[PDB]
């Protein structure tokens, strides 16, 4: 089955340097494009960088760009993040994502565990308009977003993606482009928005449903991630 | 002196080459069909004619209509020198170059594919027009002799001979050499292919003794007399290297008949034109 | 002659169907085109601003 | 002699059912559509031209979007265009190069295509690892395949060479139902609208409509004269045209059970490759071996208009589903979108 | 353009060039028809080069590769799709020289020889092969040997000046098949008769699409 494995991590000088890799397996590495994106402790997910396939394109946001630089080698399906001039503040808990780009894909379909990284001792914003609400077994929920820069494209997609993390768990997608469930998501989902306000929207809530809900932004790089809303039983 | 006829006949000569020529260059460019490495070549060999036809032809005929002396601009003297050279070094050298890709097909056709072909061709083309247009502007760095110095009443080639040996070799000498072995290995080989019939052997045969006929009949008297004229005091008359120079440029005229008139593509596409 | 056995009841299974006259059949084919012709971008080109396939 | 017997009784049959045609033939399409008015001279333009095949391009098939589109070619794959963006979206390599005949699922998740092989592969697109690869391996056609149709996500309908057709479970790859009654091969087919039921065009110069569920022949057409190429039916569901080698096209009705319209043209010596209706079945594009298509009157038989744009011959020819613009295939590789304008 | 939008044009791109490689890998390859009947001694054949529907064989010489089609297991309508075979360097087309006294087994009088003239005669003038070229190969040279000793070549062309002698009927068999070329200006035949040695026949295959290739070449430099 599809699965991606992260290692390198741990305790690192401040200053040091260390090569991040993750190995995938169960699909075709070559065909999907891949992203690194960081998790500090209690904190949102982050963008960190991304390598499209065939490394025709690479991007990094600015607060990663020339400190760390992101490769590929598909014949052995691996990719790797070299970091160097590691701040205190890039502690974390890093994922490897897959995405895949064509029309009717659903890209960051598929988060890797991730691994922890700890020290020794001009875009869009969202916003969401919680942190936490209270949840019951059986109860409609719906959680709301906003961007600062409208959503819909001239082509008519809106480039919004909702993410579910579970406790001691990595991201998973929900639904992608604001109307298109993930295959393998139950239908008690439903996202919905108009230009730059959004709502997810549970039909009837279910025990398993509590956990981190965050919105992501694919209209324009870096990818930013909204603050995290907390469902809970 | 049949000025009359003459005048008319250069006038029709004209015509058909400009006509021709941008006939062929016009079913280049808009068949998709002729879109193929091999068309390249004739492609370039068209343009170089249609050169001829518009820039250096007209000037040429123009001059010649006051016999030698010249009233045209000091630098347009210049310009039609280097175009006139420009362009004949260009068209011999893309007959070179056509019968050059012709070898190659037909001996290495396995390590002569279309990957190899195409490259090939481009380099070769690119090499020609390179070459035309060194030995164009040497004259105008080395040498003397351009124009006469009475008021620019007279526009010439550099007469230098030491230029004059050196422009003739690279332009025809080598090309003509050239095309001549490169002609008599596909004659040789097509005469082995067809014995591995009759009237096959006799359109092979034809087709290259016409094209070589062609080729010598319409360059070397021209080509030699130039090269004479720097190393004699034989002081060949004018009528001659004027006869000698419109057959080199007739050479551009029997050019597009040689490679598309007997060409099954080419005459095709004019009929379906027509 | 199983074949023919075939052929001869495909025949008359066949022959028994309750044709319509061909002019009734004609008759609501044009009703049909002239009720749908409307919404035929083919037959009406519609606005370029309608138009996906845009130069 | 029961074979006499027999012969004697089969003949009277087509005695009986060529006398009751003609009893209800009363009238004429010509004569009621004779006061319509004419749809004019159509003018249409190639919005879009999709390259990439480096071979014949065989057949092409429009998904139920009216954006994705899908073709098949002899070079050996089979590629999905984005029609609004030209651009691709997946390239299947086949693993052999002899298809005849490709087919897009409804719903999109699946894309079946066969040809000499004798084997209809259906690919998957939708798999959870990003590439396409056959899910099935429909087998058991004794001659080449010539047409694919999806009836849904499990059962699909194929005509082969054998001059016999075949309902296929997916699931299963077993034959769930064979249709035979064609003495000649098989060269299209067409789902009605409702799906239930879907005709047959055959080398012997006939036409079958046949019933999905009773796997039965319910009736024949004729009227052709060499071989039929090419059939689609008309989107009210009650008629199809058919494209036949004799350089002509004719519409028949299933409920007058004979030839209603007689589409030719002393211009046209070639026979039909492909047919097609509009939305709103006024129009019939069919595709002509003479390096264009042409545009039909389907109520008055005028030649509209004509798409000419190949440098080969018209191999496929295709309607989106929306009637927005009309794609054509040819032998030269090339695939070209067609839309009309104001 | 959005991220997704390059992305997908990226994709496309990517896609347009995996295609290009493979249509460069594919046009080094030499596409040949292989045709007969009676099974033609084609077993044999097919087994020397490589030393339902289609059968594709793909075998690599000295310095060149080819792909030979077996579509003689089709068995429908060559009309309908014999065209996709308009791109094909050759045509393989094998006779076993037995049939001349054999009666085809559809019929009982036709013997199965006047079926093989008749199919070469039908793809020979065919619109989609009047400039492809026809490798004729005479399968069973002993067994034909044999039979001929002691069956006079007559009972299958009574025109025959009846020669009882396998050179003199093996070459009279060979001009009859060449004589159905009707295009003879636009094709040749390059007839070989089968041997015991497979590198002679590979060989001579070899040889004859090289010398098509080079007549191909020539004629497209005009000469021809
Ligand atoms: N019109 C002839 C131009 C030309 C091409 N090649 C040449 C080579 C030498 C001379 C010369 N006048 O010496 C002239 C030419």
């Amino acid at each position: 089955d599809v699965q991606l494995v992260e290692s390198g991590g741990g305790l690192v000088q401040p200053g040091g340097s260390r090569k991040l890799s993750c190995s995938a397996s169960g699909f075709a590495f070559s065909s999907f494009g891949m992203h690194w994106v960081r998790q500090a402790p209690e904190k949102g997910l982050e963008w960190v960088a991304y390598i499209s396939s065939g490394s025709g394109t690479i991007y990094y946001a600015d607060t990663v760009k020339g400190r760390f630089t992101i490769s590929r080698d598909d014949p052995k399906n691996t990719l790797f993040l070299q970091m160097t001039s590691l701040r205190s503040e890039d502690t974390a808990m890093y994922y490897c994502v897959r995405s895949i780009y064509y029309y009717g894909s659903s890209p960051f379909d598929f988060w890797g565990q991730g691994t922890t990284l700890t020290v020794s001792s001009s875009d869009i914003v969202m916003t969401q308009a919680t942190s936490s609400v209270p949840v019951t077994p059986g109860e409609s929920v719906s959680i709301s977003c906003r961007s600062s820069k409208s959503l819909l494209h001239s082509n008519g997609n809106t480039y919004l993606y909702w993410f579910l993390q579970r406790p001691g768990q990595s991201p998973q997608l929900l639904i992608y482009r604001m109307s298109n469930l993930a295959s393998g998501v139950p239908d008690r989902f439903s996202g919905s928005g108009s230009g730059t306000a959004f709502t997810l929207t549970i039909s009837r809530l279910e025990a398993e449903d509590v956990g981190v809900y965050y919105c992501m932004q694919h209209l324009e790089y870096p990818l930013t991630f909204g603050a995290g809303t907390k469902l809970e039983l | 002196v049949f000025g009359v006829l003459i005048l008319t006949l250069l006038g029709f000569l004209v015509a058909a080459t400009f006509a021709w020529n941008l006939l062929v260059l016009a079913t280049i460019l808009r068949v998709r069909t002729f879109h193929r490495v091999p068309h390249n070549l004739v492609a370039s060999m068209a343009v170089s004619d249609v050169l001829v036809a518009a820039l250096v032809m007209p000037l040429s005929l123009v001059h010649e209509l006051s016999g030698r002396r010249w009233q045209l601009g000091r630098r347009l003297c210049q310009l039609w020198i280097a175009c006139d050279v420009l362009c004949c070094t260009a068209s011999i050298w893309n007959v070179t170059a056509i019968a050059l890709d012709r070898y190659w097909s037909i001996t290495r056709h396995m390590e002569y594919t279309l990957r190899t072909r195409k490259c090939v061709s481009n380099v070769m083309i690119a090499l020609t027009w390179a070459l035309s247009a060194v030995i164009s502007l040497a004259p105008l760095l080395f040498g003397w002799g351009e124009t006469y110095s009475e008021g620019s009443e007279e526009c010439q080639v550099s007469r230098e001979p030491s230029y004059a040996v050196f422009s003739t070799v690279g332009a025809f000498y080598l090309p003509l050499c050239v095309v001549l072995f490169v002609y008599w290995k596909i004659y040789k080989a097509a005469k082995f292919r067809v014995g591995s019939r009759e009237q096959k052997e006799q359109r092979a045969a034809l087709m290259v003794g016409i094209l070589i006929g062609v080729f010598v009949l319409c360059w070397i008297p021209f080509f030699l007399t130039e090269l004479i004229s720097p190393l004699c005091s034989c002081d060949i008359p004018a009528i001659w290297k004027s006869i000698f120079l419109w057959l080199g440029y007739s050479n551009s005229f029997f050019n597009p008949l040689i490679y598309t008139a007997f060409n099954k593509n080419y005459n095709s596409a004019f009929k379906n034109f027509f | 002659i199983a074949q023919a056995r075939k052929l001869v009841e495909q025949l008359k299974m066949e022959a028994n169907i309750d044709r319509i006259k061909v002019s009734k059949a004609a008759a609501d084919l044009m009703a049909y085109c002239e009720a749908h012709a409307k919404e035929d971008p083919l037959l009406t080109p519609v606005p370029a601003s309608e138009n996906p396939f845009r130069e | 002699s029961e074979l006499d017997q027999l012969r004697q009784e089969a003949e009277q049959l087509k005695n009986q059912i060529r006398d009751a045609r003609k009893a209800c033939a009363d009238a004429t399409l010509s004569q009621i559509t004779n006061n319509i008015d004419p749809v004019g001279r159509i003018q249409m333009r190639t919005r879009r031209t999709l390259r990439g095949h480096l071979a014949k391009i065989y057949a092409m098939h429009w998904g139920t979007d009216s954006r994705l589109l899908v073709s098949a070619s002899q070079d050996g794959k089979l590629i999905i265009w984005d029609s609004y963006t030209t651009n691709k979206v997946h390239a299947i390599p086949l693993r052999s190069s002899w298809v005849m005949t490709c087919a897009y699922a409804p719903s999109g998740n699946y894309v079946a295509c066969g040809g000499l092989d004798n084997i209809c592969s259906i690919y998957n697109l939708k798999t959870r690892e990003g590439n396409v690869r056959v899910s099935r391996e429909l087998a058991g056609h004794t001659g080449y395949l010539s047409c694919c149709r999806f009836l849904d996500d499990n059962q699909i309908v194929t005509s082969s060479g054998d001059t016999t057709c075949a309902l296929w479970d997916i699931e299963t790859g077993q034959q769930t139902t064979t249709f035979t009654g064609h003495t000649g091969d098989v060269m299209s087919l067409s789902l009605a609208p409702d799906t239930r039921l879907f005709v047959s065009g055959a080398c012997d110069a006939s036409a079958k409509l046949w019933d999905v569920r009773e796997g039965m022949c319910r009736q024949t057409f004729t009227g052709h004269e060499s071989d039929i190429n090419a059939i689609c039916f008309f989107p009210n569901g009650n008629a199809f045209a058919t494209g036949s080698d004799d350089a002509t096209c004719r519409l028949f009705d299933l409920r007058a059970d004979q030839e209603l319209m007689t589409y030719s043209h002393d211009n046209i010596i070639c026979g039909i490759t492909s047919v097609s209706f509009s939305k709103s079945g006024r129009l019939l594009l069919a595709g002509y071996d003479d390096f264009n298509c042409n545009v039909w009157d389907a109520l008055k038989a005028d030649r509209a208009g004509v798409l000419a744009g190949h440098d080969n011959r018209v191999s496929c020819l295709g309607v989106t589903d929306d009637g927005m613009a009309v794609a054509t295939g040819s032998w030269d590789s090339f695939l070209k979108i067609w839309n009309g304008s104001s | 353009l959005s991220a997704e939008d390059k992305a997908a044009v990226e994709r496309s791109k990517m896609i347009d060039r995996n295609l290009r490689e493979d249509g460069e890998k594919a046009a080094r390859e030499v596409k040949l028809l292989l045709l007969g009947a009676g099974e033609s001694g084609k077993n044999t054949i097919v087994k020397q080069m490589k030393i339902t529907g289609i059968v594709e064989t793909h075998f690599t010489f000295k310095d060149l590769h080819f792909k030979m089609f077996d579509v003689g297991a089709q068995r429908s309508e060559r009309k309908k799709w014999i065209h996709c075979f308009e791109g094909v360097t050759a045509i393989i087309f094998c006779v076993a020289l037995s049939d001349y006294d054999l009666v085809l087994a559809e019929d009982e009088e036709m013997n199965r020889m006047h079926a093989s003239m008749k199919l070469f005669d039908s793809i020979c003038n065919n619109k989609w092969f009047t400039d492809t070229s026809i490798i004729l190969f005479l399968n069973k040279k002993d067994l034909f040997e044999e039979k001929i000793k002691k069956s006079p070549l007559t009972i299958c062309y009574p025109e025959y000046a009846g020669s009882n002698t396998y050179e003199e009927a093996a070459a009279y068999i060979q001009c009859q098949f060449e004589d159905l070329n009707k295009r003879k200006d636009t094709k040749e035949i390059y007839t070989h008769f089968t041997c015991s040695t497979d590198t002679k026949n590979v060989q001579f295959v070899f040889d004859a699409v090289t010398d098509v290739i080079i007549k191909n070449n020539l004629k497209d430099c005009g000469l021809f």
